[PDB]
C-alpha cells in the first residue's frame, strides 16, 4: 500500500486579532505512473486440421 | 479579519529573491594614449500593443 496524504499546513496567528487555529486551504495534484511486467507462456501447439 | 487589525503591521507579499550582483558602469579612464570612457543608462521599451 501506498499512502498519500497532504501536510497540514498552519494559518497565521500573532497581532492579527480574531484568527482563530486555521490550516491553510491545500490540495495536491500528480501523475501516478503504474508499469507492471506479465510474464507470458507460449501458445500451445495445434495439432487440428480444422 | 484583517491585517489592518494591527495598525503598525502590513501585508506581505512573499515576492522572490534574486541575489544577483551587477555594475553601475561609468566615467572616463584617461591614460597617456587613449581614454576608456563608460556611461550608463537606463532605458525603457514602452509596451506596443499591435
Amino acid at each position: 500500500q501506498i499512502f498519500l496524504k497532504i501536510l497540514p499546513q498552519s494559518g497565521p496567528i500573532g497581532g492579527i486579532k480574531s484568527m482563530g487555529i486555521t490550516t491553510l486551504v491545500q490540495y495536491a495534484v500528480g501523475i501516478m505512473t503504474v508499469t507492471m511486467t506479465f510474464k507470458l507462456g507460449p501458445r500451445k501447439a495445434t495439432g487440428r486440421w480444422n | 479579519t484583517s491585517v489592518n487589525s494591527a495598525e503598525a503591521s502590513t501585508g506581505a507579499g512573499g515576492g522572490g529573491s534574486n541575489p544577483v550582483k551587477s555594475m553601475w558602469s561609468e566615467g572616463a579612464t584617461f591614460s597617456a594614449n587613449s581614454v576608456t570612457c563608460t556611461f550608463s543608462r537606463q532605458f525603457l521599451i514602452p509596451y506596443d500593443p499591435e
